[PDB]
């Protein structure tokens, strides 16, 4: 009745970006990590200044609309200022474009950077589960799953009593 | 018994940019922009020619001071601001069309 | 006649094995692309994370 | 007293990019890897020279700083050449950006290539430590460490014995 | 006599991108998967038509060749033209380079996320080889691997006998 990242994603977490999720014998429960959501909204939000920079984007008149200049060079100003136009019109595209690809790969990369982490606390302790869960193969309390959370789970008590189970 | 794995981490650090605020801080880095100038004009393996007082048009014409440069042949042409197209008073109609023309003419 | 250049302007030469140079836009020549800025650094390595 | 790449980077290992670094019963070592260390560099190295990329990038004068064209027309190639200018000093600063960010995903890509490469090796007589280390199961003396290190580890001698401690 | 991605691709494969090879008691096999095949192929394919699009990509002549314009104005628009040529020529060559990129490290990125799928069906069943290949310590006749490849690997089954193999 549970299921991880590789499946679906959870509408419920609102606490968060990214989170656990577990059903011990006391039921199922939900958290988030700050870490990954802070490492992720730290690249994530500042991308809208890093395109806002503004380094010399003043520019003053080179026509004008009151006293028109000459006919043919001020045709050729209007070809020219729709070239550039075109230009940064494509520029803006591809850079949004990519900001957003570079966002994507990323959010979901610290996410299997953190299931990886808790493969690691869990070290021989559970079998994956191919959802993205993790089948513990002990009695996993309510505080025993807030160690893993907090990542402070020494395998070591817990390993015997798995690799038994195994 | 604990096998590990490793990279380079300097000490100290560099500066450079990323699709982010500054993003992150390399091991090593190099320029990319060129600020260092010759106050010279570096004319070795070009046949060069310092027209000086001879305008560039004036080759065409032919005054005085372009006798020097009347069938002359570089790689490099340096206009000197000195110089000057004509010895009796007018103007070269479409001048500057006819220079860029000649710079390119060997 | 004894130092060698490609890329020349008003101010003299500017020889270079880099892709972008900042010292006169209106050189001439087998240039680097002039731009605005100082200096860009490249990679050239790895990011570093100290022990 | 040990710790691999996902803690820390190793200062001390100056004969290449990235390396092995055990405790064994002789004690604390280091030493690198061509493989990976070329397969970066290869990448990396080269570049500048594909932004130095000089198809007709030469160009010769359209005014003259003698004899001023007329002050309009002028006027028009000074705006037209700032503009140009803006637009290929975008370029560089992007050009630049992304080339950095593929060379950093680059670089810590071949690195934990590397690391599933030695666990590979070390299939099941070694358990993953968390920081990138190697707990292994066995005694691996120096030519043992060395067998990994030049990939010649015949993970089946020491397996049973391994296995036995698991 | 058989290996996979790790070590070289598959020329014998035709009817797909990605797809398994197998040997066991009976002999060697081949085959395709189509779920990961088409994840890279709808990816992949409209990149085209994603460069060709055209927004306001119309223009008409600004200068004429049979009555041509005054030398000096049309000097500088050849100018302003063949400036616009080399950015646009900049861009095309960039946008082709990183779109190949991406292609790039998209299609083998849909490849080992097949492999950490069957890895996950096959949870301990079987031990990963290096090749990209996979022991499995039980006999796996052409319906156990039809199973894998069709994702109905009831692991529980087979599971003592593998784990009795170890």
């Amino acid at each position: 009745a549970i299921a991880g990242f590789i499946e679906n994603g959870w509408e419920g977490l609102i606490d968060g970006w990214y989170g656990f999720r577990h059903q011990n014998a006391q039921g199922e429960g939900t958290a988030a990590d700050y870490k990954s959501t802070q490492s992720a909204i730290d690249q994530i939000t500042g991308k809208l200044n890093r395109l806002i920079e503004k380094t010399n984007q003043q520019f003053e008149l080179i026509d004008n609309e009151f006293n028109e200049v000459e006919k043919q060079i001020g045709n050729v100003i209007n070809w020219t200022r729709d070239s550039i136009t075109e230009v940064w019109s494509y520029n803006a595209e591809l850079l949004v474009a990519m900001e957003n690809q570079h966002t994507i790969d990323l959010a979901d990369s610290e996410m299997d950077k953190l299931y990886e982490r808790v493969k690691r606390q869990l070290r021989e302790n559970a079998e994956e589960d191919g959802t993205g869960c993790f089948e513990i193969f002990h009695k996993c309390d309510d505080d025993c799953m807030a160690s893993i959370r907090n990542n402070t789970y020494d395998h070591s008590k817990y390993r015997e009593e798995a690799m038994q189970n195994r | 018994d604990k096998i590990c794995l490793g990279h380079h981490a300097v000490s100290n650090g560099t500066k450079v940019n990323t699709l982010t605020e500054r993003g992150v801080e390399v091991v090593n880095a190099t320029e990319t922009v060129e600020r260092t100038n010759i106050p010279r004009i570096c004319s070795k393996g070009k046949r060069t020619v310092d027209l000086g007082q001879c305008g560039l048009l004036g080759t065409i014409t032919g005054p005085p001071q372009c006798d020097q440069f009347l069938e002359f042949s570089a790689d490099l042409i340096i206009e000197r601001r000195e110089g000057s197209d004509v010895c009796y008073p007018g103007k070269f109609v479409n001048e500057e069309a006819l220079r860029q023309i000649l710079r390119e003419s060997g | 006649a004894n130092c060698e250049g490609d890329c020349y302007h008003s101010g003299g030469t500017i020889i270079s094995n880099l892709p972008f140079q900042n010292i006169d836009s209106r050189a001439v020549g087998k240039c680097p692309r002039y731009v605005k800025q100082r200096s860009l650094l490249l990679a050239t390595g790895m990011k570093n994370v100290p022990e």
